[PDB]
DNA sequence: CTGGCCTATA
DNA sequence: TTTTTATAGGCCAG
């Protein structure tokens, strides 16, 4: 019966969620006041809860137990849920079930009263694509349903709805979640699984993750993977393409010496070494980032930084705040256009060679 | 499709995983082309739907294996585009999606291979994930790109990663010296050309495609001194033109290189043309030509339908135009 | 095989009706006019019984299985029709009509509907021993060139008396669509019994509506009449006409300009022109344009056709139509 | 229980705005100069399907055609409850084909059975396709006595010249602040709920003109804030921090100063503050202020707490240099996404104005 | 409804369209009446009503006239709406072949009360390939006693092969003055007080149809109780106004900018969409760019607001309109990140004062 | 209820 | 001598 984590680990009661504790707040809340509204929409980067959260409030709602905010998990209802087979529960992959004739059933199937639960609640899920036919049938429905009838939409992308369907619905916003909060989250995971892991490590992960918990945990599946059992730091770090700190800054300094000879030989053993490029122009973005910095107070300089803090301050010195800021921009614009480029070497040594002739002002 | 010996042990790797059957249900490999996924995959996808398997291997003689052998076997979903178009559609992937939750039509497994994700429409793309992210029993997904971050961004959260590296250069030259007979300087080039992958490199030798190069740097050595780039034209004006505009645009770089005097090149076998680039060139038009020339590339393959000749042809004027003392030259945005 | 032009055949129909009339040309009025003045005079002759046949390539081997039957003698005078493909007769029904042409009775006439052939078309067996048998009749509308010539003669054959200048008038409005020209006429007789048709009169009575095609465009910028282009686009428009075709065709043009303009400080102008096959109608209107462009406005021309052409495919822009507007005067300077 | 759905108007005294719309229907009433075509227009929540519905009512209503109906007789209540025999509610948008628009047309003839009209709204008509449109031609020109049609649709160009130039054409403006926040106050009292004024000044703002959208704001407020219409709520649930913060950093930047900058930046963080949603609070002082310039009476009603310094900053610096800031601030959220770290990357863009600050530049080496 | 009553039942109370009624109105006096009509024209000019005037003047117990009675048996039958042998088809929801197949049966069973039976086709656009076909088989062989009149606002969409068929009529737009005064005419005669120039607004409003115009007063005479004033029309018709990007770019060539950040107000009203407003300025900046390089760069189109335009045109530097559109441009590029994109509208609009040429902004 | 055909939006 | 493409909605004849 083996499933990847970032499935296993699905929050499966309210309690076992991370973050979001906004939405958590406002939905328990109005559970309990009894200020259930009729369409609740769910927006946020891809995997920070959102058809996780739909699928727990759907619990909340039907439970053999109450309309609960602390839905038990136990009754027929709440397993059922769980494992999909939930009758009153009708989940739409809106992405594939885009056509009006389609969304057209959908209505025709409201006014009927639901099987076993108390609520009809219709999930619908990637709900930016509806076509733009099918969003304008809901309209009247989702403004006035029957009073057994629940719509939770859910969507990466709410840009893209009609204005007249967002200005029916609830929306909550789910945010980011927390580089500590995925950390924290994954250390839980580990122990539970039984798995060895190095702090370190996690902590790798969770900046990589780069805001999302699947993008997390399908990171560390694919750790344990490439690892053969554990998710050691050693493992992690070459897997992501993490950087040995010199390499960066020698980097940056060449470039600002205007030493394109070197500059570009500098990139060509750390294509030797497999370096993954878009790391390589991000560390560099964060150095440019600290001298900047530091021109302003001597003292932003991080207590982390003693190996190089001596190369540091130097270039803090030499190169003018004007100058570091073209710098910046230019490399930034250039990870933004990188995966355009026809490799993503040849963007870098684009990408280098332009700032690389700067240096001279007049 | 074929086989090349440094996925032995990316197989063996994956593999394994699979073989305890912890074996992740949504891949996506990231690999050059001509590095061999397809076929990493294929072994991937027999190990799969063999009945009777022989540890790593699939063994041939299987219900299964036969069907498989001969192109049907009813659990074997490709996702390819169709025969004369170069998007991956919609309606495609739902078909595919459909058919899944029928029990596997000859009691096993189901794999889907999806060729080239990129390829996946936008609609496409969306059609694909909620299935992805929890399809039924004992399906099995392979996707394949060249860059995932070109990809759907909740699509990529729902795969696991694997990066299917090429052999360091020496490996590569090596190999390609047994396979076609050509000059140390050429191999090490095509090579280079080719990001790094073999066979991809060796592609080239193939085709009618290295004659192409060929040609393309007897007109630059025309157009360079004489400062005629609409002459190019010819030369670019073909359906493989993104391909040949890299070429174009390697060069350029290995001029840029040069005046900044760097070891390595990529066109290390015309270093003749490369230095007259470096002559008749200022750093500064190098450059920005570098920059046109990648750009267009782009428009090329990502505008659906527009035309080359007249995109080209802009390109070709302009950069003349370019050459010309004072001019503005072009600056990448936001 | 009597040629004539659509006003000459009230003419050589009276005179003798011949077995096979062959009504070949790209305009609706003509055709229909010419179709109807032979069914007409073929009533007028005994002839009851009218059969019509649409030639796909559709008809099968029993469609024309049952129009060799269909005549025999002795029935009542009957008049069998045949329209025509796009390509005209193929090498499938370049057969079938070889069929038709040596069953010709007084009693079947024959009357067949469609474009232009081309030459070998024409040329094959069939038609040419069809040929001291048949009339056929030309039904290609006239050009901005050969038309004021031909209202000032249906003016003249509905006895109206027309004005040089409302001649021009009506030529404007309607060049290219000559059933409304047509009913222009019939219409301005109704308004007057007089038949005078004086230029202030005809104005009050005209709505611009010409048909053209995107080729009509790129001859106007070839020849530099910019005012000619405007009204071009916006008819072009009201007909709905895919931009897309406008951007390919003023390309194969002006990307021909491109070439040529270069080539012309090296070989004559009368080397180049034959070097690339240029129509020799075309030829003469190139030289202008070759003359009265810079080397530099062409280019111009180029980027900003371009621009054009990624605004309407990759940026999915409503600018198109008034894009070319702007082109259009570009290359009329 | 749900806000937005309650509090839909049950008379002409309860509409909130479109005085515009209301005088002349009710003019009409009396007058009994009744046209058989109403089209109702305007954005998403400003009370078009609510005044189809009231006009209806009061066409119907057992006293007699009148523009203030009883709600009390068997047709208004009926109406209330949406289940009256001869108000046929179209939902246009799923009766979209011909072969719908058909059945109605068919049954048009037939008279109604307990009023004085039949009456066929037909909301979200812009969905109709192009081929039932011009079913609804001649029908819709000339029809019977005893029917009227209510048409209504948020944008009005989808629908053919044919049709409109077939009926009345009440463009429904959008709501002013002002008549946003007196109105959620009213209900909020009435549904005796406990709120703090500026948490209304704030929701009646984020509405952008739509009374629906800022009942359904409200309706989260309450479950936010638990119950309580409070300021922090507000201002947590819509990204907007407690105005001084925002503006302080402001000051700070074209005070040249940058220990302040950072240190703001610094204090902002420990309390974990969204890092776009700060830069966008400062685009939006930028622009009011380089508003306020312009215009002196432009500066806003919600901003009394910092006009006093607002005016100021208005006064003092010249509008080349605030254009200045703006543009930096906004390449600086172009940028944000792509920056190493969504901090750093706010950082770096007020750093960014340092370097180029027009009247105090950072000091070069 | 002022629409419906004031229907023209005589030729006499038709407005204009002159050289359409004076070629029927002769050709019946002088035996010329085709087999079949087309009226075509835009939404409100008279094509129905002349269709029915036809009928009434082809039918009249006084006989076929130009100057048909109104009054007969079959006159009033016609005003009213049931008459025998004018048989009414409204294509547009009968348009599938069952329906025509079974109209033209009848066709051939002679008329039962007058001189002719009149098919009246009208929205006749709408009919299928299959539906043409049929109707064209009975216009190519027409019964003696039937006339067709076919009306459609779109006539591009008929077969070639029936408008080869057809007498085709084409009605002009009415103009201001024709349509100010028969507003003056009705008003009038319904006995209801008017102001001048709160007409010459209706029928400049109208944009050239006498129905849109009638329209536009029934809902003028509710908003000023009965009275149509300018106080009160002018109002409603900025209820009305398409008009805002037009005149914000008069508003912003000529400084003024409490009208230029006024109108982006009344915009918000009409309920806009932002990136909208921007991309209609940028393509007015460009249309007059080019009434710059010739008159006839302005549409058949244009019309309504043509008359602003050229003046636009004429006072403005050429130098300054390529500057005015650098600066839209770019306020679009940055309006998905100006905080609101009504701010962003605004610091766009903002920037195209502070940087005017011609009137720059007040600096401290 | 299919296969031919038009159209709108991005 | 006459043209972008992927997805969608829709009308019609028989
Ligand atoms: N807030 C969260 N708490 C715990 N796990 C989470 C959270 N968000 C995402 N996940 C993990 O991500 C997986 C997918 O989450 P999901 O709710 O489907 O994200 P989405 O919003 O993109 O649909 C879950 O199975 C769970 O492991
Ligand atoms: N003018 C108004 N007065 C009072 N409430 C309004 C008004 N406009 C909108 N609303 C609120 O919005 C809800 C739905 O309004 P609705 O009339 O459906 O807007 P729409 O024009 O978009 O259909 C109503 O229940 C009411 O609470
Ligand atoms: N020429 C005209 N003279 C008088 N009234 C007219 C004229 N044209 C339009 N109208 C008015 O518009 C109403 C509808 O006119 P109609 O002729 O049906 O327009 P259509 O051409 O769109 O069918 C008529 O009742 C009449 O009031
Ligand atoms: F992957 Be989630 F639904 F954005
Ligand atoms: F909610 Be409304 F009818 F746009
Ligand atoms: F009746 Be019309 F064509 F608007
Ligand atoms: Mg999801
Ligand atoms: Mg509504
Ligand atoms: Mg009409
Ligand atoms: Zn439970
Ligand atoms: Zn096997
Ligand atoms: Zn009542
Ligand atoms: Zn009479």
């Amino acid at each position: 019966s083996y499933q990847v984590l970032a499935r296993k680990w699905r929050p499966q009661t309210f309690a076992d969620v991370v973050g979001q504790e906004h939405v958590l707040t406002a939905l328990a809340n109005g559970l309990s006041l009894g200020r259930i509204h009729h369409a609740y929409l769910f927006s946020g980067t891809r995997g920070v809860g959102k058809t996780s959260i739909a699928r727990l409030l759907a619990k909340g709602l039907n439970c053999e137990t109450g309309i609960t905010a602390t839905p038990c998990g136990v009754c027929d209802n709440c397993r059922e849920i769980e494992q999909g087979r939930f009758v009153d529960l009708i989940e739409i992959d809106a992405a594939s079930r885009t056509k009006v004739e389609d969304t057209r059933d959908l209505l025709d199937n409201v006014q009927y009263a639901p099987a076993r639960g108390r609520f009809k609640v219709y999930l619908i899920d990637e709900v930016h694509m509806l076509s733009r036919h099918s969003f304008n049938a809901l309209l009247k429905t989702l403004e006035e349903p029957p009073e057994h009838v629940k719509f939770l939409l859910a969507t990466t992308d709410p840009q893209k709805l009609p204005v007249t369907i967002l200005s029916r619905c609830l929306q909550f916003h789910l945010k980011a979640l927390d580089v500590e909060q995925i950390r924290h989250q994954l250390e839980h995971i580990l122990n539970e699984e039984h798995i060895a892991h190095e702090p370190r490590a996690l902590q790798l992960l969770a900046r990589a993750a780069e805001g999302s918990l699947r993008d997390a945990l399908s990171l560390t599946d694919q750790a344990i993977a490439s690892g053969d059992g554990q998710v050691s730091t050693q493992a992690v770090s070459a897997m992501l393409g993490t950087l040995d700190d010199d390499q960066a800054l020698s980097l940056v300094e060449a470039m600002v010496e205007a030493n394109g000879e070197r500059v570009m030989a500098l990139i060509n053993e750390a294509a030797a070494r497999g370096i993954e490029w878009e790391a390589l122009l991000v560390e560099m973005l964060g150095l440019l980032h600290r001298i900047a910095m530091v021109q302003l107070s001597p003292a932003a300089l991080g207590n982390d930084m003693a190996a190089i803090e001596l190369r540091m301050r130097e270039l803090a010195r030499t190169i003018p705040p004007t100058d570091i800021q073209l710098y910046y921009q230019t490399l930034l614009i250039g990870r933004k256009e990188l995966p355009y480029a026809p490799d993503r070497r040849m963007g870098v040594e684009m990408t280098l060679l332009r700032a690389l002739a700067f240096h001279p002002r007049m | 499709m074929r086989w090349y010996p440094w996925l032995r042990p990316d197989f063996e790797k994956l593999v394994a995983s699979y073989q305890a059957g912890r074996g992740h249900h949504a891949l996506l490999i990231q690999a050059l082309p001509g590095m061999g996924d397809d076929a990493l995959i294929y072994a991937l996808s027999r190990y799969l739907l063999c009945q009777q398997p022989q540890g790593h291997k699939s063994c041939g003689h299987c219900r299964g294996c036969q069907l498989m052998q001969a192109g049907t076997h009813p659990d074997y979903y490709t996702l390819a585009p169709e025969k004369g178009k170069n998007t991956l559609g919609v309606d495609a992937v739902r078909e595919v999606t459909e058919k899944l939750n029928e029990h596997a039509r000859l009691g096993g497994a189901k794999v889907v291979w999806v060729t080239d994700a990129a390829l996946l429409t936008d609609a496409a793309a969306n059609a694909l994930l909620k299935t992805l992210e929890e399809p039924p029993a004992e399906t099995w997904f392979f996707l394949a790109t060249r860059e995932p971050e070109r990809l759907l961004a909740t699509l990529r959260s729902r795969c696991r990663l694997h990066y299917l590296a090429p052999p360091p250069e020496q490996y590569a030259v090596t190999w390609l010296s047994r396979e076609v007979t050509m000059s140390q300087d050429a191999l090490l080039a095509a090579l280079r050309l080719s990001a790094g992958s073999p066979g991809a490199a060796l592609a080239l030798f193939q085709g009618d495609n290295w004659q192409a190069r060929e040609t393309l740097c007897q007109a630059l050595a025309y157009s360079v001194p004489s400062g005629d780039w609409y002459s190019l034209l010819a030369a670019l004006n073909h359906e493989q033109a993104p391909a040949r505009l890299h070429w174009l645009a390697t060069l350029l770089m290995d001029a840029l290189k040069r005046h900044h005097g760097a070891a390595q090149v990529t066109n290390v076998d015309v270093p003749g043309l490369v230095a007259e680039l470096a002559n008749h060139l200022s750093p500064s038009r190098l450059q920005a030509i570098l920059g046109d020339v990648c750009h267009i590339r782009e428009q090329l393959m990502s505008v659906t339908g527009i035309n080359r000749e007249l995109l080209i042809t802009d390109l070709l004027l302009r950069i003349e135009h370019y050459l010309q003392p004072g001019v503005v030259l072009p600056v990448p945005h936001l | 095989m009597i040629r004539l032009y659509p006003e000459q055949l009230r003419a050589q129909l009276n005179e003798g009706l011949r077995a096979a009339y062959l009504l070949l040309g790209n305009d609706p009025l003509l055709l229909q006019e010419s179709q109807d003045a032979v069914r007409q005079v073929a009533a007028a002759q005994g002839f009851e019984e009218h059969h019509t046949f649409s030639i796909d390539p559709n008809t099968d081997w029993n469609a024309i299985f049952s129009l060799c039957q269909a005549m025999s003698l002795f029935a009542s005078r009957q008049t069998l029709l045949l329209l025509l493909p796009e390509n005209g007769p193929n090498a499938a029904i370049n057969e079938q009509l070889l069929t038709l042409t040596g069953l010709l009775h007084d009693d079947l006439l024959l009357i067949v509907r469609g474009n232009k052939l081309s030459k070998a078309q024409e040329n094959a067996a069939w038609f040419t021993a069809l040929a001291n048998r048949s009339v056929q009749v030309t039904c290609q509308t006239p050009e901005q060139a050969q038309l004021p010539r031909w209202v000032a003669a249906r003016a003249k054959q509905l006895n109206l008396e027309l004005d040089d200048a409302a001649n021009q008038v009506l030529c404007y409005c309607y060049e290219g669509n000559l059933l409304a020209l047509a009913q222009a006429l019939e219409r301005l007789s109704l308004l007057w019994p007089d038949g005078k048709l004086t230029l202030p009169r005809v104005e009050q009575a005209v709505n611009d509506a010409a048909h053209f095609t995107p080729f009509h465009w790129v001859d106007a910028l070839l020849m530099g009449k910019s005012k000619r282009a405007l009204h071009i686009l916006q008819q072009l428009r009201l007909e709905g006409s895919e931009p897309v075709i406008l951007l390919r065709t003023l390309q194969r043009e002006l990307l021909l300009l491109v070439n040529l303009k270069r080539q012309s400080a090296h070989t004559p102008l009368r080397a180049l022109f034959d070097k690339h096959r240029v129509w020799q109608n075309r030829r003469g209107m190139m030289g202008e344009a070759l003359n009265r462009l810079s080397q530099t406005q062409l280019r111009q021309a180029v980027q900003l056709l371009t621009r054009t052409e990624l605004t309407l495919k990759q940026d999915y822009g409503q600018s198109v139509w008034a894009e070319l507007e702007g082109l259009s005067l570009l290359l009329c300077h």
